[PDB]
């Protein structure tokens, strides 16, 4: 593949510089059309600039902790973080997100990892070996109130066991209810007045659900579950003006009041270098 | 070789090696050519 | 049983390799795919559609201002703009080009750089727009401007003029950080001949400029973006 | 004898003629068309209304003078209330549509100022509050009117700053959206044909918006001496290919 | 192959041995051609003196050392080696170093080995199980701050994430910008009066960045990285002298003052065996 | 599953072994070779070249 | 012995996954199945079987 | 596989609406049979709902 | 491939495609036909 | 087998079995024969 070709001087009536830029067009102009060039080849195939490569590398997308204790007497496991959810989404941390949203709709499997380690920050005799559980838990299907509640059975919802120190891996098909995910929605869920407004309405798709499955130790143990999502076989359909002011919630695109100037102010003149 | 059933579960996908950014660079209804005048 | 044995890297979770996995749901059916307009295959497709540089910075808060550059009629001689080509930081750094960049490492290509006008049809000007390849300073006077790349731009009917940064390097990559060893030169306009504006009209007309990627330009080594950060998750 | 430059496009029982034109854009290079079998759900046959809902309504006229910011407008409602389109509309369950757009603003050789036209798929606002509030219905649904960006803050209304599209995101970029720009010395109208662009085959036209239609003044109306300071700037558009399904009662909506 | 022919009595005007040192070659003189010899094969190939061979074994490249403790309190968490850099480089250490400033450019792929061992030198009831992660870090990608910072989620940035006593493996393709590294270097990164000199202004690489994912237990445990570099695919173009002063810097090419003699004095005379 | 056995050595790093990796950097591209005069392949070849002897060692 | 590596996800259990294993019974002989009228295939087969509704539920 | 398909308007004297469900059939009534409808392909199997499937896990 | 000599021993069974609602749905005597009446 | 995609990830390459000392030894431009007087 040629790069350049060769080109030399030109006296012509033929003039590929000059274009009205009204017309919404950028004309493909290239170092040939106004300079004499000598050839060149690419040498290069562009790669690593595939959407599949840009989105396929897993991201962090959500820490969590849960711990192992004694709960006897404990009113609410939930709230004694016995166990833990998450209410699934991607746009929780930004990094993966400014990256996702730089397209509209977006298509693609997930493969998740899940890495757990764990912290005993106050006095222990040992290190405990804990056995994390971490159901799906879709949107209709009983919630699990205690730490060992029917739920955990989870006789019908795909659930995966692995220790403490380990990670887990598996990957979930697109699940998506339309044929894209929607990055960005102008829309409500009905014509309410009040009702909310974005995605969130749209980006329904339930939480998922951890809890250590042994029984307490003497000490406590402090589990931190990370989970890294890799997006794998993309598909990503109407590129965007990239995210420029910081985010503020999940699922809307408000930026924060008084945020700083994002263009960089010149030391100096329009004039200087 | 595949050891899993589901399609979700193969690796990446392989580069399109589709590219045309004409979609998004020349939208214009009546085609330009270089090099003639812009408008006419 | 097959004799195995384990090498080193055994266990361990690397965000980049590409692997297979259990699917949790097992023979789900995903939701049929329908046309859409719009599909993007790489970010090389996208980098070559033009948009707006804020060149003239010199505001305290970002404004539709600093996307204006001023002319000023009967000026002779005199310079318009000067920039250096960092194309990752700077005026560059906030425009789709920039703000891609900044996902690589490293970049190598032709730049196109183009200038529309706005002043009134009944007027005229004569600019000239100038590179200067990496060795040299900002140029400063057109005398200098003039001995390096550069394009007389005669204001008519076509209202923007297409110049481009041919690919002038030693090296065949250049950091999209800047950096010295790897820096690309100086862009700067100046009055060929000078604005003239009609009777009954006044004051400042502006120059709106794009910058676009020629079909010549390679990205390469991802990374992370200095241009987004957080400090505690979000939530709903 | 045919110029980039003249053109007449005639749809339904209207049409429109430009002289000074700077070519159209289709978005991402498509054109309109109905929704094939093979991409159907719904098992309703659709209902076309064809040349009765696919001709020009004019909205009513803005003033573009010095002060302006730039002007918003939603797709499909917009057209809410236009003829037979805006029935069809509220007594339809679904319905789906592409459009023509044609911005007209002309003014003099001793003019200057230059408008962004552009067409933004899913534009999701944000609201000036920050933090999670959302932006009511009723502040997403101007109907013709659209959204003034040079308009106060309101409460449970969007955030109206233009250098940030009304969402995180900078003026600069918005040319990676089909536009066109009018810039007085060239150009005098703007003409965008949009295909339908969703995620869905058909959707609602009452609870979501596909586009959002956005005029911007960018290098400001420069008049000559001693004219009058403003021009207004028109906006026509026609629904295109129009197809409506699920017939019944007629939506009620907030406001 | 023969290692040397049979060859007898010579008694010609055609003297092989005598030649003229001043014209720079090295005239491919053998036994054969000043004794009588008998024949006798090679039997060997030069298999091990390959240079694919002579640089392709794993040598230590760099050993660090990051902590996990509370970071309660802590202002620089750099400095606390709650985490830490590394600014990449391979003339860090010298046993590998000599090896390949042999030549003056080399290009080849590196398959980098990271061995992780903790260490609790005071009082613990217990060893913890710690994972490391270590990110790469580009020359334009943010420095990581704290040891937990928004950096680590690493969406776009290789990372990989092992057990402490475990090893860490992966390998990454040739990343110089020109067509080999430079071993050396006669220039400046621009013509000013008080730049830099050397290679440490090409061999501008960014650094790579370790630190603990886990919480703090109570006591302190200190994990000590060593990254071993193995180059693969090798390629070494002009052959230099030998280094024979010790080394004082990266980079440079500098030798210490009042350094010793490096040839070895006879003890005796030049006629002494 | 396929049934395994773990022989002694398993986990072991050897500084010398010979195996493959996965990239940490997939899908990169390397900068094209150019020509560059005095490629070496074996270090056979050096040891040919002459040197000067410090004979004189006395010093 | 063959060199291998294991991946993330290594010694986990998936309550969906669908691998062999070893069975407890080697060679045990299963009765014979004889045939019995009302076999179910999918579920999809029994919900077009209509049932009624307790629509007035206001008891 | 069609989902749906393509119905016009009916005016018969074959109604397959109206039924006996005194018989125990559930008699297999469409869409098409009392509405015009347009095709429409299935684009699914039911493969997560068979009986292996379902108690499979 | 299968590891182990049992069949109770290998992975899960592979979809029926079976799919035969009549002995559910009409399991009538004589046949009837939609569209024609119910009761003649 | 390579079990991996890209290049890098491959072991070692192979032996050059190259070998050539001439381009060190011997970069005289008029060529010398070993035998012949060094300087005529
Ligand atoms: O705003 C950013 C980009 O917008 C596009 O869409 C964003 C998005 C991404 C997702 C994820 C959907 C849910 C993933 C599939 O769910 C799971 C999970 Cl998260 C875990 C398991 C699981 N099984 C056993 C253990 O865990 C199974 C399923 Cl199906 O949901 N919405
Ligand atoms: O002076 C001695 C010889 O001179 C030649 O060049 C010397 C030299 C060698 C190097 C190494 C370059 C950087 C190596 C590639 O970088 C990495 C590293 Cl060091 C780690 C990871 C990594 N990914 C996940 C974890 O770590 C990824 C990359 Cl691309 O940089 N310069």
């Amino acid at each position: 593949t040629v790069a350049s070709i060769s080109s030399g001087p030109k006296h012509t009536q033929k003039v590929p510089i000059l274009t009205a830029n009204e017309t919404g067009a950028t004309m493909p102009v290239l170092p040939s059309d106004s300079i004499e060039t000598r050839t060149t080849y690419m040498h290069f195939n562009g790669s690593e600039t595939d959407v599949e490569c840009f989105l396929g590398r897993a991201a962090c997308v959500h820490v969590t902790e849960i711990q192992n204790k004694d709960a006897t007497g404990i009113d609410n496991h939930r709230e004694a973080k016995l166990f833990n959810d998450w209410k699934i989404n991607l746009s929780s941390l930004v990094q993966l997100r400014k990256k996702l949203e730089l397209f509209t709709y977006v298509r693609f499997d997930s493969e998740y990892t899940i890495l757990a380690t764990a912290s005993q920050p106050d006095s222990a005799n040992y290190s405990s070996n804990l056995v994390v559980q971490a159901m799906y838990v879709p949107p209709g299907a009983p919630n699990p109130k205690e730490w060992d509640d029917y739920t955990w059975q989870s006789a019908s919802n795909p659930s995966v066991f692995f220790k403490v120190g380990d990670t887990s891996r598996f990957s979930v098909p697109y699940v998506g209810l339309a044929s894209a995910y929607n990055c960005f929605y102008d829309g409500y869920s009905h014509d309410d007045a009040e009702t909310q407004y974005g995605i969130t309405v749209l980006n329904h798709m339930g939480s998922m659900a951890f809890r250590i499955v042994n029984e307490h130790d003497e000490h406590k143990t402090l589990v931190k579950i990370r989970v890294y999502h890799r997006a794998k076989h993309v598909e990503a359909w109407i590129p965007r003006a990239p995210r420029a002011l910081p985010y503020t919630s999940i699922g809307r695109t408000n930026y924060p009041k008084n945020t700083e100037p994002v263009i960089k102010k010149r030391k100096g003149d329009i004039k200087s270098y | 070789i595949n050891y899993y059933k589901d399609a979700a579960s193969t690796s990446s996908a392989g580069q399109s090696l589709s590219m045309d950014p004409s979609k998004f660079t020349e939208p214009v209804k009546d085609l330009m050519l270089k090099g003639a005048p812009a408008l006419n | 049983g097959l004799p195995t044995t384990t090498l080193p890297g055994s266990g361990q979770f690397l965000t980049t390799d590409d692997r297979q996995s259990p699917s949790a749901l097992p023979n789900y059916e995903p939701t049929p795919r329908i046309h859409i307009p719009g599909k993007v295959h790489n970010l090389l497709e996208i980098i070559q559609v033009d948009t707006l540089i804020p060149m003239n910075n010199t505001h305290t808060k970002d404004e539709v201002n600093s996307y204006l550059i001023p002319l000023n009629a009967n000026r002779q001689n005199e310079q318009v703009f000067g920039t250096n080509l960092f194309i990752g930081d700077g005026v560059f750094k906030t425009t789709l080009l920039g703000e891609i960049v900044q996902y690589y490492t490293h970049w190598s290509g032709s730049l196109r750089f183009s200038l529309m006008y706005t002043g009134p049809a009944l007027s005229s000007a004569k600019l000239i727009l100038a590179y200067t390849p990496p060795g040299a300073r900002g140029p400063q006077d057109r005398r200098e401007a003039m001995l390096g790349t550069h394009v007389v731009w005669d204001i008519g009917l076509q209202s923007t003029i297409v110049m481009t940064i041919p690919w002038t390097s030693g090296v065949q990559f250049r950091y999209t950080d800047p950096d010295t060893y790897t820096s690309a030169g100086f862009l700067s306009c100046w009055y060929q001949t000078s604005l003239i504006l009609p009777p009954e009209t006044t004051g400042q007309v502006y120059l709106l400029s794009f910058i676009s990627a020629c079909p010549d330009f390679k990205l390469r080594l991802m990374k992370d973006t200095q241009t987004i950060s957080q400090t505690v998750a979000l939530t709903e | 004898g045919y110029s980039d430059r003249v053109q007449q496009i005639t749809l339904g029982n209207s049409t429109i003629t430009t002289q000074e034109a700077a070519n159209a854009v289709v978005c991402y290079a498509e054109w309109p068309e109905y929704l094939p079998d093979v991409d159907a759900s719904d098992v309703n046959k659709t209902s076309k209304p064809d040349t009765s809902v696919c001709r020009f309504y004019t909205l009513d006229s803005k003033t573009w003078t010095t002060g302006s910011k730039g002007w918003c407008w939603k797709l499909p409602d917009a057209l809410k209330d236009m003829g037979v389109f805006g029935q069809n509309m509220f007594f339809h369950s679904l319905g789906r549509s592409g459009y023509t757009v044609h911005v007209q603003c002309n003014a003099t050789k001793f003019h200057s100022g230059c408008l962004l036209v552009v067409v933004i798929p899913e534009h999701q606002l944000a609201s000036h509050e920050g933090g999670n509030v959302s932006v009511k219905y009723t502040f997403t649904h101007p109907g013709e009117r659209g959204i003034d960006l040079s308009s106060a803050n309101e409460v449970g209304g969007p955030v109206k700053d233009v250098l940030y599209n009304m969402n995180g995101t900078l003026l600069g970029n918005l040319l990676i959206f089909p536009h066109q720009f009018i810039n007085l010395r060239t150009n005098n109208t703007a003409t965008i044909v949009i295909p339908y662009i969703n995620s869905v085959p058909i959707d609602s036209m009452t609870r979501h918006n596909n586009v959002s239609l956005m005029v911007i003044p960018i290098a400001p109306l420069t008049v000559p001496t001693g004219a009058t300071p403003s021009l207004p700037i028109t906006v026509t558009i026609a629904p295109m290919c129009t197809e409506f399904s699920g017939i019944r009662s007629k939506s009620i909506v907030p406001q």
